[PDB]
């Protein structure tokens, strides 16, 4: 029984926060709520009723007003449960070199990136491990 | 605030109250607990204390 809102883009995050607030303020029964960035305009809020979240959001400043419908917690999985690479891995840069298959030479956990000996031709390249994906493990 | 590199959980300090685990500025996302025992997202996340949450962290 999760709804959507929508808000202001941009806000997202801004209007969430003064949500939490008003309902422990307020004891709405308003469970949790969820602002992702690839979900722009919209705040999730898992709530007991639509009316909890139509007395939340009176008044909210840069609120749209709420969609119709539900969202189920099956939709929403994706977004809330986001690499595991090896030097010796072959992968296929999937974003300058996109298509080309590549092995794995130095993986670094820190800075998030990898760095790659290209199959063609002659330097190595470094990407975030987002612009690769595996095709063979070793 | 910043967000914690284990647990996810935000907070100003450079290292986080529920463990102290290392906290970084460049978090992404936010999911806000009100009540976890009631939330099925807090659930599936698998968060048992209330609390701001980023939904991705990197250093
Ligand atoms: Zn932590």
């Amino acid at each position: 029984m999760i709804f959507a809102v929508r808000t202001m883009v941009g806000q997202e995050k801004n209007i969430a926060g003064l949500m939490a607030s008003r309902a422990e303020k307020e004891q709405l029964d308003v469970y949790s709520i969820l602002a992702s960035e690839s979900l722009k305009g919209y705040v999730l809020v898992e709530a007991e009723t639509k009316g909890d979240v139509e007395e939340l959001i009176k008044g909210m400043p840069r609120v749209r007003g709420i969609v119709p419908g539900t969202i189920a917690i099956e939709e929403i999985e994706p977004l809330l449960t986001p690499e595991n690479i090896e030097k010796g891995d072959v992968v296929e840069i999937i974003a300058p070199f996109k298509g080309e298959r590549a092995k794995v030479i130095r993986v670094d956990k820190h800075k998030e990136e990898v760095t790659l000996e290209l199959e063609n031709a002659p330097i190595p390249i470094t990407l975030p491990v987002e612009g690769v994906k595996i095709v063979s493990k070793h | 605030p910043r967000a914690c590199l284990k647990c996810k959980y935000l907070t100003n300090d450079e290292i986080c109250p529920i463990c102290h685990s290392p906290t970084s500025e460049n978090w992404i996302g936010l999911l806000i607990v009100i009540n976890p025992e009631k939330s099925e997202i807090a659930k599936k996340a698998g968060i048992d204390i209330k609390g701001k949450y980023a939904l991705s962290v990197k250093e």
